[PDB]
């Protein structure tokens, strides 16, 4: 028994209504189960028997059929609401998820506070240097950080770190860590970030001793 | 011919989980007892524990004592060693043999079980505020977590209370094989001199928390 | 509170065997319906098996089916997925969940079960015999086995009849995180011209077998 | 119950009757046994009970005991009976064993027969390059191995792999692997291979075209 769940991803705005449909490949009861599931957390069941909802499960969810079309319906999306969705079919004993839908969260474009960072002085005298570049609050999730040392454009010792969707703004946050030795961090005086969307950059920089 | 055969070796992380088995040919396991017996690279052999014929009595040492649990299901001719909280001694190559004439007659081949790179605990350094790097009103103050192994660390702001606007990043495998990530929050510019602020931050495998108050740098 | 605890997840070879628990508690596991669901990293959900609450009947899916072996420990409250003949597809996050409603209510944390780096078949060079790199009458050969993963392979000359003067190397772990070794034997250097050497090298984890006849070098 | 294992190693020549003592921390019977083990392969069992043979097991192993010392006999040392030996107690249901004890086959001293392979045709086309240097049938096990190309010593860029004693002429096997990528093999002329024993060098090498 196939569900082949359509769309596989989307991107609608808050109070957006979201349609989600799961086809079966074969008409097999209404058995039919719908789950959301955030990154690095186990699924949550929303509704089972295809119309009824999990105890606890917000109104805005509701789950529907006709025939081998089962749906799954998000009245007001709410940026809390952004995961990857699957149907999942428990009949014939032959338990079958769908492939999978992840819903994001459209938004207003919004530019990132930058902010640069010096090695802290305890970090300094291990030996190693990290000076960290934060994006933070920005829409959509794409950008370019680039590194310049005394305007020498690094390449290759730096480390990107960006969240998951903001639950209430729906924005992204971004950390970009250069990791240098101390003799490198001490041998050069000004350290520049660089981030670029679009048609507009934005470079925070520091000098070392000011 | 009387064979024994092992197998469910692996590598595990310092606690962890693992099932050994010692699949025997040629005779009856449940008419012998049925012992097991490890080596460390390099090292000598060293007992780990014993199972009676019928009456099932196990026997450990106290180097496993509490930690491993031996086992064996007649009706497939296997015996089992169940080995749980894992440390570092415990790597070794692990043998099965027979007992007899007071003595170990027949061995199996071993199955090597390694445990993983000894666990870190994080390095907390401060992403120290500033007056430049800060919009008007909008201030970022953070902490860095650094070198730390397994995952993962639970970071928190001023003991649960501050939770407006701070990100926690997910953690990024340096080369080093250790882990690293941080833990960044955007305040009022003016609280900076009034409000203090400290990650808590928690490392359950190394039972470790740091607690860092991030400060105004120096100049 | 219901609550659902897996353990015994890590890394294995190909092959290889690893059984995970999913330890229970807030409910009895001998009065519900309890299943085993996997998520590849970055893939989508696959269900593993499920297991009746008393009769104690199995159900599994293709993928794992003769592979896997679920299981259930009533007196312990813990349920068992017994993994072997473990494949990259293996390589994923494992859930144990309980049923109820018609679909699954509570789940686990998971714990993840990686295979490791893919298996690799050896590569055999002649070591090619000459005359001045040669003692008057003491003459040597050999084949070079290298890149090869994981161990053992076994190397014999002339299909086991060549013995006398066979030494074979331990493998050495090269920087590439393959193997490599080599296998030489001393000849008389007039059997050069006339007598025929072959290397009979066998890699059972990948089913190869290469059999390579050492010959004189060209100028 | 503690089995204090005497001695750590040692190294006696074909013929020669060796002595190994297992001192018992408490008096625990007779149930002691002894068994060997050569690298890469499960113990063999020896002697039970203290005196009697295993089956199989040849006539010059022996099994002793006095009070609280527990004596293994090799009366006419093998160059096969090069291994670890191994006292271990069965008694009081807590099975002990001995530190172990090493057991190599002293020699004559021999040079060794030192061969030099270029690299084979087919791996060049790889784009590596392996060559080999073979030290055959030497003692004692001590010697160092240096690679020259073109007279520039080289560092790093090899591997070595010796063979355990030989079962009939107790003398030890070496094998040097030198790895070059093809455009560094191309790029030079001689390869030489340095072998050094006590106050004797011995240099083979070739010629690439030759």
């Amino acid at each position: 028994i196939q569900m082949t769940q359509s769309p596989s991803s989307l991107s609608a705005s808050v109070g957006d209504r979201v349609t989600i449909t799961c086809r079966a490949s074969q008409s097999v009861s209404s058995a039919v189960a719908w789950y959301q599931q955030k990154p690095g957390k186990a699924p949550k069941l929303l509704i089972y028997s295809a119309s009824s909802l999990y105890s606890g499960v917000p109104s805005r969810f509701s789950g529907s059929r006709s025939g081998t079309d089962f749906t799954l319906t998000i009245s007001s999306l709410q940026p809390e609401d952004f995961a990857t969705y699957y149907c999942q079919q428990s009949s014939y004993s032959l338990i079958t998820f769908g492939q999978g839908t992840k819903v994001e969260i459209k938004r207003t474009v919004a530019a990132p506070s930058v902010f640069i960072f010096p090695p802290s002085d305890e970090q300094l005298k291990s030996g190693t240097a990290s000076v960290v570049c934060l994006l933070n609050n920005f829409y959509p999730r794409e950008a370019k950080v680039s590194w310049y040392v005394d305007n020498a454009l690094q390449s290759g010792n730096s480390q990107e770190s960006v969240t998951e969707q903001d639950s209430k703004d729906s924005t992204y946050s971004l950390s970009s860590t250069l990791t240098l030795s101390k003799a490198d961090y001490e041998k050069h005086k000004v350290y520049a970030c660089e981030v670029t969307q679009g048609t507009t950059s934005v470079t925070k920089s520091f000098n070392r001793g000011e | 011919e009387v064979q024994l055969v092992e197998s469910g070796g692996g590598l595990v992380q310092p606690g962890g989980s693992l099932r050994l088995s010692c699949a025997a040919s040629g005779f009856n396991l449940r008419s012998y007892y049925m012992h097991w017996v490890r080596q460390a690279p390099g090292k000598g052999l060293e007992w780990v524990a014993s199972i009676s014929p019928y009456y099932s009595y196990t026997y450990y040492a106290d180097s496993v004592k509490g930690r491993f649990t031996i086992s064996a299901d007649t009706s497939k001719n296997t015996a089992y060693l169940q080995m749980n909280s894992l440390r570092a001694e415990d790597t070794a190559v692990y043998y099965c043999a027979r007992h007899g004439y007071g003595a170990m007659d027949y061995w199996g081949q071993g199955t090597l079980v390694t445990v993983f790179n000894q666990i870190k605990g994080p390095s907390v350094f401060p992403l120290a505020p500033s007056s430049k790097s800060t919009s008007g009103g909008t201030a970022a103050l953070g902490c860095l977590v650094k070198d730390y192994w397994p995952e993962p660390v639970t970071v928190s702001w001023n003991s649960g209370a501050l939770t407006s606007g701070v990100h926690t990043f997910p953690a990024v495998l340096q080369s080093s094989g250790l882990y690293s990530l941080s833990s960044v929050v955007t305040v009022p510019s003016s609280s900076l001199g009034t409000q203090t602020y400290i990650c808590n931050v928690n490392h359950k495998p190394s039972n470790t928390k740091v607690d860092k108050k991030v400060e105004p740098k120096s100049c």
